[PDB]
């Protein structure tokens, strides 16, 4: 019964700018110095792999803690930035006057070499770079109203930033928690479940009732921003408040006396969202964060610390035993108090999955006022958020299979639930495999088929809703039962929670805010796609755990590493056999899955969602050419990149013509990357040698010996600079699309 | 030291099973059986996947290719200190023993052994591969 | 040994197996070659007919599909012939051996075509 | 011209260009205040466009079909016509300056191969010889010329690794 | 204080302050004498 | 059955049979060297042409060499 | 070659005749064109104008040069 308790070492380690004159300092292998190049590498690669500098938990504890607080002042900087450059250099009190004619800008350039062009006109008497990153209607939500506000908030975020770097170097070098302090897992999940959800949640419930309420209530109304009152009138004047919501003139008595029903008035269940602004009402917002908030102080009272109350997350795990499934989770909780990987791993993936899961809700039941007619901020936070879940999920793979190789013990893992796992690899890779094959040939088949039955004249015989027919019933199904929800499964909720189930569109200034989306055969193709390409996903990667310690081919693969490049030429050839290389092509299938997603999203949002409302209708973007083109790759070549990229290679000349460079640009990088994924170090180390032989006949051969790259570094420099092309490519493709139509 | 003979009934570790273990192989071609002695009841690690339980005493595991005999004798010698040897057995009955070939491990130098495959030069002192052209095969320089 | 499990061994699975042609010995191999050429030559009509290049066609559909079907089945039968011919150059059953499965191959050609046959006279 | 080309100064689409330019540019001013941070911005670069336009043409550049100035590269034509300033004097100004950037890494490097750890000295530069040599560089014509003559610039052969052959 | 320097002294840091040094004085002679295309 | 070669400038250090994950070398007595033991290639029907052995040898340039030949069950590490 | 022969600047050579049963309807005449009985390819490796300017006038002349070329090989 170890209590839970502070325990911390004083002074641990010395304030000194000694080491960092000793590069390597932190590895034994590089403290030595250079001879090589490779040694360069080296540093920076190994540079935050605290687990092999040391073999001390506590030691490698103590570092992540203040890792942590470097990375929480980095941020601060780059928030403290962002609202900066809201106050000084945008145009936000203009945009607040007229939202939906004014572009949000918050990024001027200076007048050097001709680059003053790419300050365009966006309005508000004001030229700037457009921005994509919604942070105007964030900042409205809230109740921002001038520019002092912002400023402020900029101060305060630099205040944080120091905060933050103090504290990670005072928890490293003056008072360092010890290795028992970092293990109180039951602890650690009380506070951040009731404490930082929890209290939160709560506390900005509080300044979503007091100000962000209040303020958008009025400029709903069109008061003039310079005209509503400050958010401290609001708070110490009652008498303000009643007028808005009556409910205030009973004070918190209702709240104590369970009289909820009295706050009706700004604890609303309405549903939908708001017409006047588009956005979700902020009456309904706050009931959520005051729901939410109870849900997690709750949760944060299950586990026991100091008082006997509460469960013992060990004993949980222990009880979870079945007929099937051997000893059972017996061992996990060993594993997940003594290797950070292991945690590492099921944080990346389920953070990676929630910030998916953020991209699909915020565009569907758009969160923030003007949100949704800003085509350009609707693209770019679903593309953005898209791209966070995907390099999450990876690390996840990648950061499983280093605990399966270093942290992994079968002395403690002996015929329980990890156990079996390894045991049948052959059976779970096996049919995942074939699963795989399935998709592909039943989903990208499907598309050939309609290819050549198109080319071949054959119209009739292709897979469409004009011919043979694959109709979601499925979703179909479900996208009916939640438009019907409120009258009898929720019949406290006014309207549906969004409107993609089905309804009437919502304009906001002659644009669609949000409107059914109906799902036919191109919908069922493009599904399917995913499914395949996910499925390909886990495979690669799923592949790379299960095999990192053995495999049939390399009986011993756990004793070469994490990371090597192969194990030779013999027995066929073993290249690429390292449970990292296959985070290294589980890098290429996840970029190819998520953007097929950003092309599905940005396709059918301007086809059938996106457009200009008039008095015959709704005249969509590209003019639901979704339904009848998209069932073929010629129609995703022609309807979808070649006309639409139209946009990106007529920008010169224009504010936009920056995105014509970076498109351009991107395509150079990734073509520049194929140079190391296709060729291999022994052909440049040769080539050195006769470049050596130049600067030796001039004396001007350098003492760090010139080495080619590693191979690992080769896949690492390849497949970085295929990724940073690609995407930059789609990046500039979209945005100059979207906002020079959207 | 004598050449030892092989026990089939000797008992095997405790292991419920995977599917990383024997194929049709084994029963066409060949298969290799590891034995060793154990002090005292442990758990090792599977070169096939997976955690087994060392009897006390003799302990017997078959596997279907020679590198994957040698990857548990590596870990059974390195952190274990035990001293396993393993055979290769034939569908037809026949078992052919190595490893120890004369019964100490090959990296102790023992006299008796005869060179093979060795050269009395450097590898700059080859011929070149014109030299061994129509040979009646393709043969590298080293080889002559 | 190898990983025990329901799917694998079972005895309601077993049973099911060892009832069918290809297992079920004491077969004469040209009679489990007809046994199992007319299971597969029965089916072997539908798709072909339900979604051909002339499925729309009122009368010629099902004799278009089925002519198809009948030409896979020859396919399949030298499938059947050659794989025959590489595997058995030189044991219990006598199905897998080089007599034994020409037999079994042309039972399948036989069955085959008398199942494609006769799912066509089911239509008319 | 020279291949055909006209001087800019004379040139119909060269004209034509800089009413294009400068038309744009008002376009855009016309939707600002007199005196507003936009409308003084656009003038700033009007009035640079039309030097930018002005220094070109006197500049006596030759301009195609297209109204764009072209370069002469030749020496011969170059200094027959005096354009000796588009590609043949900056030619001279960059190597100057080329051979000034490696002049000085190569004298540092040989300064620090005496030294006890040469290694240590690249990855941590030695500020002060840095700055020393930095200086001394302007003269590398001169330095470079007299070692090449006194033959201490190359290696001997026989100093130089190579493979096996 | 000696270290500091040193640290100042590595290869990353001397590059850094070396091409803004650089970026900043080829930034300010473009400012003063714009659109430089013959040396004249 | 790959080829596997020792050459004279062999300094008997152990590590290529140290290295070899499938017994193909052994050290044996010699007068050629201060170890005066020096390395053997018996087993070369169980190479597998990982060259493990070549990364372990110290001597410059290597003093053992594998030469990929014809593939077998044995060489190509098949275990099916 | 007989037709072209006459008019070659406004008439496109044919390669070869086009036996596709995948081809639909809309395909079939589509690629019938050239004054041609079905879907043919139009050549574009030039032998029309080179045998036009060695001296080939007549589809007999392309006929015995092919089999002349056969018993050749
Ligand atoms: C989010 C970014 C981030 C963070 C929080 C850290 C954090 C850390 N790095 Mg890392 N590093 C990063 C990015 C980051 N690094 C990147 C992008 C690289 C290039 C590949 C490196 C390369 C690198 C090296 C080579 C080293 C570190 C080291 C360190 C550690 C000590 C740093 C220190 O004392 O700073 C003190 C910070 C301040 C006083 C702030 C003011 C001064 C700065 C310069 C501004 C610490 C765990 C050192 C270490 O000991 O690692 C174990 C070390 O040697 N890092
Ligand atoms: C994520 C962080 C971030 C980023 C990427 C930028 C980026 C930028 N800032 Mg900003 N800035 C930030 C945070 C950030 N800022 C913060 C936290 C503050 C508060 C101190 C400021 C205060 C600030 C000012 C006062 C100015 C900028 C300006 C600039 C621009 C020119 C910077 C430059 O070349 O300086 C010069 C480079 C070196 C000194 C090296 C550039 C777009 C300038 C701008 O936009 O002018 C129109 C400008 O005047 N920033
Ligand atoms: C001035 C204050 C100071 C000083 C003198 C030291 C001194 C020391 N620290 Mg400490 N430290 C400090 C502040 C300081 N620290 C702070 C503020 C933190 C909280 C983050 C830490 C956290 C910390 C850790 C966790 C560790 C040390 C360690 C060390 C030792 C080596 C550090 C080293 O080599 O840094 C040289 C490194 C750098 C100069 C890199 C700076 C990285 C920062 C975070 C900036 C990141 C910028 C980012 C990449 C920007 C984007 C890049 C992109 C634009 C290209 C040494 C005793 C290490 C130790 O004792 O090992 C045995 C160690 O593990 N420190
Ligand atoms: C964390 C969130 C939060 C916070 C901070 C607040 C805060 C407030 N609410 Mg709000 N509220 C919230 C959530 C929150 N609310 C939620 C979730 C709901 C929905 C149920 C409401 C519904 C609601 C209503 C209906 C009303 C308020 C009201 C108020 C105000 C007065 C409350 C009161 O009477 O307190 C009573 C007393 C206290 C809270 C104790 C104060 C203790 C002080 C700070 C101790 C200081 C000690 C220190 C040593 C002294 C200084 C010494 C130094 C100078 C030397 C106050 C600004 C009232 C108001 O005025 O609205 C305009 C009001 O009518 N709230
Ligand atoms: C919470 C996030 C997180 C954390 C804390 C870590 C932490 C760690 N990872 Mg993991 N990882 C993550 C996410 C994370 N990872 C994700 C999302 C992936 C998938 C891509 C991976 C994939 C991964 C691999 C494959 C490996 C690690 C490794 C490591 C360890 C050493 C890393 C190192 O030294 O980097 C040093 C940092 C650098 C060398 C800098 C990298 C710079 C990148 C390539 C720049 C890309 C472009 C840039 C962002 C934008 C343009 C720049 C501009 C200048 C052009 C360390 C324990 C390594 C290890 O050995 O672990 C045991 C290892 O092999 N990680
Ligand atoms: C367009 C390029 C392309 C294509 C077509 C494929 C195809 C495939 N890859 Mg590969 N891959 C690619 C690029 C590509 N890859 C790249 C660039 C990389 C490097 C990052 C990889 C890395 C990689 C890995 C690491 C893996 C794959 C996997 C797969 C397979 C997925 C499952 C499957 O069988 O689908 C079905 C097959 C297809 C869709 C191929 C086209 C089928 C056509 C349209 C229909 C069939 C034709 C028909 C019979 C007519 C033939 C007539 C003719 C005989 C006369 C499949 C064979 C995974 C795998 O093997 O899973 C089992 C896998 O693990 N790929
Ligand atoms: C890169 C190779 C190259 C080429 C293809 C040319 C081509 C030309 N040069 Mg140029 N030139 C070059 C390099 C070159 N030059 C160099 C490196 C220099 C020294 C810095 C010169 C110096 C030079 C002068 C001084 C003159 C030319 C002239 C010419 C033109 C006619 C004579 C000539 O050079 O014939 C072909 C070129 C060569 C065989 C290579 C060597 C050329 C020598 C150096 C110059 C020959 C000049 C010639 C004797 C003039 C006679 C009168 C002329 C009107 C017929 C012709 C357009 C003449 C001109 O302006 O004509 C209109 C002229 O007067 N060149
Ligand atoms: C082969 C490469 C190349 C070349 C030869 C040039 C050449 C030139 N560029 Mg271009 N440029 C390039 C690549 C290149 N560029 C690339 C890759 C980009 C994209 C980043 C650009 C983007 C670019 C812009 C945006 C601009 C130029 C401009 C210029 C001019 C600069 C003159 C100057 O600064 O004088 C300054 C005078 C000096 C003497 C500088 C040297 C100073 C030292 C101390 C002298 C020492 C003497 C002893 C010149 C014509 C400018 C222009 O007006 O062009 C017409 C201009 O605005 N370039
Ligand atoms: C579904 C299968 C549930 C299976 C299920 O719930 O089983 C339940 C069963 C649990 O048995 P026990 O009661 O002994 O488990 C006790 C637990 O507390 C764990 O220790 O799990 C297993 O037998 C594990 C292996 C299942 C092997 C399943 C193979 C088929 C996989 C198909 C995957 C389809 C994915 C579709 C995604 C939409
Ligand atoms: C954790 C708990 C944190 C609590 C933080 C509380 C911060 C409170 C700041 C605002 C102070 O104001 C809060 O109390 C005042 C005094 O009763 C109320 O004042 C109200 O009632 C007074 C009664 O005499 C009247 O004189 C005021 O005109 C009227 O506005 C405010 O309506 C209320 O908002
Ligand atoms: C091009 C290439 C190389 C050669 C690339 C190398 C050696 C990297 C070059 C990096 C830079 C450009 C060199 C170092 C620059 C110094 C830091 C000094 C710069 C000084 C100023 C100019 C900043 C490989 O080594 C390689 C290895 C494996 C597979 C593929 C490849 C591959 O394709």
């Amino acid at each position: 019964a170890k209590k839970v308790k502070i325990a911390v070492d004083r002074n641990p380690v010395e304030t000194s700018f000694e080491k960092w004159a000793k590069p390597g300092h932190f590895s034994r292998t590089l403290s030595k110095g250079p001879n090589t190049t490779t040694w360069i590498w080296n540093l920076h690669a190994d540079a935050h792999d605290f687990d092999s500098h040391t073999s001390d938990l506590e030691e490698i504890s103590r570092k992540v803690f203040s890792a942590h607080f470097g990375q929480l002042g980095i941020i601060f900087i780059w928030l403290s930035g962002m609202y900066f450059h809201g106050a000084r250099f945008s145009n936000y009190e203009a945009w607040l006057s007229d939202p939906t004619h004014i572009k949000p800008s918050a990024q001027v350039v200076w007048p050097i070499v001709g680059q003053e062009i790419l300050n365009g006109d966006v309005g508000g008497g004001f030229q700037g770079i457009q921005i994509t990153s919604g942070f105007f209607q964030l900042w409205r939500a809230s109740g921002i109203t001038s520019e002092l506000q912002l400023y402020t908030t900029a101060i305060g975020g630099l205040v944080m930033a120091a905060a933050m770097f103090f504290a990670g170097w005072f928890h490293y070098h003056k008072a360092a928690p010890k290795l028992e302090w970092f293990q109180n897992v039951e602890s650690m999940l009380n506070h951040h479940l009731g404490g930082l959800l929890g209290l939160g949640s709560l506390a900005w419930a509080g300044h979503q009732i007091h100000v962000s309420l209040p303020v958008n209530k009025l400029l709903d109304a069109g008061v003039d921003p310079k005209e509503i009152p400050l958010p401290h009138d609001l708070l110490l004047n009652r008498a303000i408040m009643a007028d808005l919501y009556p409910s205030f003139a009973k004070g918190i008595a209702p709240f104590f006396t369970l009289n909820w029903s009295e706050y009706s008035d700004f604890l609303t269940f309405k549903g939908g969202l708001n017409p006047v602004t588009g956005g979700l009402w902020l009456s309904d917002t706050a009931h959520h964060h005051v729901a939410i908030a109870v849900l997690f102080l709750v949760a944060g009272h299950m586990y026991r610390t100091n008082w006997g109350i509460g469960h013992s997350m060990k004993e949980i795990l222990e009880a979870h035993r079945g007929p099937f499934t051997g000893e059972g989770h017996v061992g996990l909780y060993e594993i997940l108090t003594t290797s950070w990987h292991a945690q590492l791993a099921i944080n990346l993936a389920l953070f990676g999955s929630l910030s998916i899961i953020v991209a699909h809700h915020m565009y569907a039941m758009p969160p923030y006022p003007y949100l949704a007619t800003d085509y350009g901020t609707q693209l770019s936070l679903f593309t953005h958020h898209t791209w966070i879940g995907g390099f999450c999920i990876v690390g996840a793979g990648a950061h499983a299979a280093i605990f399966m190789v270093r942290d992994y013990d079968p002395t403690n893992n002996y015929n329980n639930l990890l156990d079996r796992v390894i045991r049948h690899r052959d059976a779970i890779i096996s049919h995942l495999n074939w699963v795989c094959i399935f998709l592909g040939f039943h989903s990208f088949g499907l598309y050939i088929h309609n290819d050549t039955m198109s080319a071949l004249g054959r119209p009739q015989d292709m897979f469409s809703d004009t011919a043979i027919q694959l109709q979601p019933v499925f979703a179909q199904w479900i996208q009916n039962t939640h438009f019907l929800a409120p009258q009898l499964t929720a019949p406290n909720a006014l309207a549906a929670t969004s409107l993609t189930w089905g309804g009437d569109l919502v304009a906001v200034g002659g644009k669609v805010a949000m409107m059914p989306i109906s799902l036919g055969t191109s919908d069922f193709m493009v599904h399917h796609i995913h499914a395949f390409t996910i499925h390909v996903t886990v495979l690669i990667l799923l592949k790379g755990v299960l095999f990192a310690r053995s495999s049939r081919l390399i009986p011993d693969k756990a004793n070469l590493g994490f990371r090597f490049p192969c194990d030779g030429p013999g027995r066929g050839g073993t290249c690429q056999v390292s449970a990292w290389d296959h985070v290294f092509l589980g890098l290429f299938w996840m970029y190819n899955s998520l953007s097929i997603v950003i092309f599905h999203f940005s396709w059918k949002m301007q086809s059938d969602v996106w457009g200009t409302v008039t008095a015959s209708g709704v005249s969509h973007i590209t003019g639901g050419n979704f339904a009848q083109s998209a069932n073929t790759i010629n129609g995703w070549l022609r309807d979808f990149l070649w006309a639409q990229s139209s946009q990106v290679i007529q920008s010169y000349g224009s504010a936009l013509s920056a995105y014509g460079l970076i498109f351009l640009g991107a395509h150079f990088v990734w073509a520049f990357s194929l140079m190391f994924l296709f060729s291999g170090r022994g052909y440049w180390q040769e080539l050195i040698e006769s470049i050596v032989w130049a600067h030796n006949k001039l004396k001007v051969a350098p003492a760090i010996q010139p080495r080619a790259l590693s191979i690992t570094q080769g896949r690492a420099v390849g497949v970085a600079h295929y990724l940073l092309g690609g995407i930059a490519t789609t990046w500039s493709f979209f945005l100059a699309r979207i906002i020079s139509v959207g | 030291w004598t050449v030892p003979t092989l026990n089939p009934d000797t008992p095997s570790p405790i292991f419920g099973g995977s599917t990383g273990g024997l194929l049709r192989k084994a029963q066409t071609e060949e298969f290799y059986v590891i034995t060793w002695e154990a002090k005292k009841e442990q758990i090792f690690e599977m070169p096939t996947g997976g955690a087994a339980i060392m009897r006390q005493g003799p302990n017997l595991l078959k596997f279907g290719k020679k590198e994957q005999c040698l990857a548990l004798t590596t870990q059974l010698r390195n952190k274990f200190k035990l001293t396993p040897c393993f055979y290769r057995v034939f569908p037809d009955g026949k078992v052919q023993y190595l490893h120890p070939a004369d019964g100490v491990y090959p990296e102790k130098v023992n006299a008796g052994r005869v060179g093979a495959n060795q050269n009395m030069r450097r590898i700059g002192q080859n011929v070149n591969p014109i030299k061994v052209k129509f040979s009646g095969r393709m043969m590298s320089p080293a080889e002559i | 040994g190898m990983l025990e499990t329901p799917v694998t061994s079972a005895p309601i699975v077993a049973t099911y197996l060892s009832n069918l042609p290809a297992y079920r010995t004491g077969v004469a191999p040209v009679l489990r070659g007809v046994e199992i050429g007319l299971a597969h030559g029965f089916l072997l009509a539908g798709p072909f007919i339900k979604l051909g290049p002339l499925r729309n066609v009122p009368e010629t559909a099902e004799i278009a599909g089925s002519l198809s079907a009948a030409g896979l089945v020859l396919i399949l039968a030298l499938c059947l012939s050659i794989y025959g011919s590489a595997q058995f150059q030189s044991a219990r059953d006598p199905l897998f051996s080089a007599d034994g499965w020409s037999e079994f191959a042309a039972g399948f050609l036989v069955g085959g075509e008398a199942g494609v046959a006769w799912a066509y006279v089911c239509t008319q | 011209d020279i291949a055909g080309l006209t001087p800019c100064s004379e040139s119909k689409a060269y004209a034509k260009l800089e009413k294009k330019e400068l038309k744009t540019l008002e376009k855009r001013l016309k939707q600002y205040e007199a005196d507003s941070a936009p409308a003084v911005a656009l003038k700033a670069t009007m009035e640079r466009t039309k030097a930018r336009f002005a220094n070109y043409a006197k500049a006596g550049l030759l301009c195609g079909n297209d109204g764009l100035p072209h370069l002469i590269a030749d020496p011969g034509l170059a200094l027959k016509y005096g354009h000796a300033g588009e590609v043949f004097i900056p030619t001279f100004g960059f190597l100057y300056v080329a051979g000034y950037i490696g002049y000085v890494g190569r004298q540092y490097l040989i300064a620090v191969k005496g030294e006890a750890k040469p290694t240590d000295k690249e990855i941590i530069i030695d500020v002060p010889l840095a700055t020393k040599l930095a200086w001394q560089g302007a003269g590398w014509p001169l330095a470079a010329v007299q070692e090449l003559q006194r033959g201490t610039l190359l290696e001997k052969e026989e100093n130089i690794t190579v493979s096996p052959r | 204080m000696k270290d500091f320097t040193t640290y100042l002294s590595t290869a990353p840091v001397i590059a850094t302050i070396w091409f803004t040094f650089t970026a900043g004085l080829l930034i300010e002679i473009n400012r003063y004498f714009p659109d430089p295309l013959v040396f004249s | 059955a790959h080829i596997v070669k020792i050459y004279d400038t062999c300094i008997g250090c152990t590590q290529c049979v140290r290295a070899c994950p499938l017994d193909v070398l052994e050290m044996v007595p010699w007068d050629g060297c201060k170890a005066s033991q020096m390395a053997s290639a018996p087993r070369t029907e169980d190479c597998v042409g990982c060259k493990r052995c070549e990364t372990a040898c110290p001597t410059d340039f290597l003093s053992v060499r594998v030469y990929l030949g014809s593939e077998s069950t044995r060489s190509m590490g098949l275990s099916y | 070659f007989e037709q072209w022969v006459t008019d070659p600047v406004h008439i496109r050579p044919i390669a070869h005749a086009i036996w596709d049963p995948h081809f639909g309807q809309p395909a079939v005449e589509a690629f019938t064109r050239g004054g041609a009985s079905g879907p043919v390819n139009i050549s574009t490796s030039g032998v029309y104008q080179w045998w036009y300017t060695i001296g080939m006038r007549t589809n007999q002349d392309l006929y015995v040069g092919s089999v002349f070329l056969a018993l050749v090989s």
